[PDB]
């Protein structure tokens, strides 16, 4: 029944790397720093 | 003579410093205003 | 993750028959190594 596409995606910062799409929330590469802590946590648990 | 366990190397401690700073880095976009309208301001403008 | 960490060195001729005295569990409150060896005996000097 629309006269335009009724589906509106909301984005954070939105754009292209060059030609591939990329967008980010507040979680994008947050994943990196969590894994360093988890690394030390898993290894030292084995020592204990 | 008494058994000496791994005491957790200085390399592990150096990585803990890099780990704690990394996880909070992306996680906070940048608090513009305390409480409401924090790091979500970038999302809020494009959402409306 | 990868590196050997602080654990006692031994010789293969003084760790012979000891593998229940190291396992990472409490089956023991002490350790045992070979004090003397054939082809001139030995005495403890902390040989580890």
């Amino acid at each position: 029944a629309g006269e335009h596409i009724p589906i509106v995606p909301v984005f954070g910062e939105w754009g292209f790397v060059e030609d591939k799409e990329v967008y980010e929330g507040v979680v994008r590469l947050t994943k990196d720093g969590q894994r360093l802590r988890n690394m030390i946590m898993s290894f030292n648990a084995d020592i204990v | 003579a008494y058994y000496e366990n791994p005491e957790v190397p200085q390399a592990n401690a150096y990585m803990l410093e890099a780990a704690t700073s990394a996880v909070k880095e992306v996680a906070t976009l940048g608090v513009d205003t305390e409480a409401v309208n924090g790091g979500q301001v970038a999302f809020d403008t494009v959402n409306q | 993750a990868r590196t050997p960490k602080k654990k006692p060195f031994f010789w293969p001729e003084q760790i012979a028959g000891f593998e229940h005295m190291y396992d990472g569990n409490d089956d023991y409150p002490y350790y045992l190594l070979n004090r003397t060896d054939e082809n001139s005996g030995d005495l403890p000097t902390q040989p580890l």
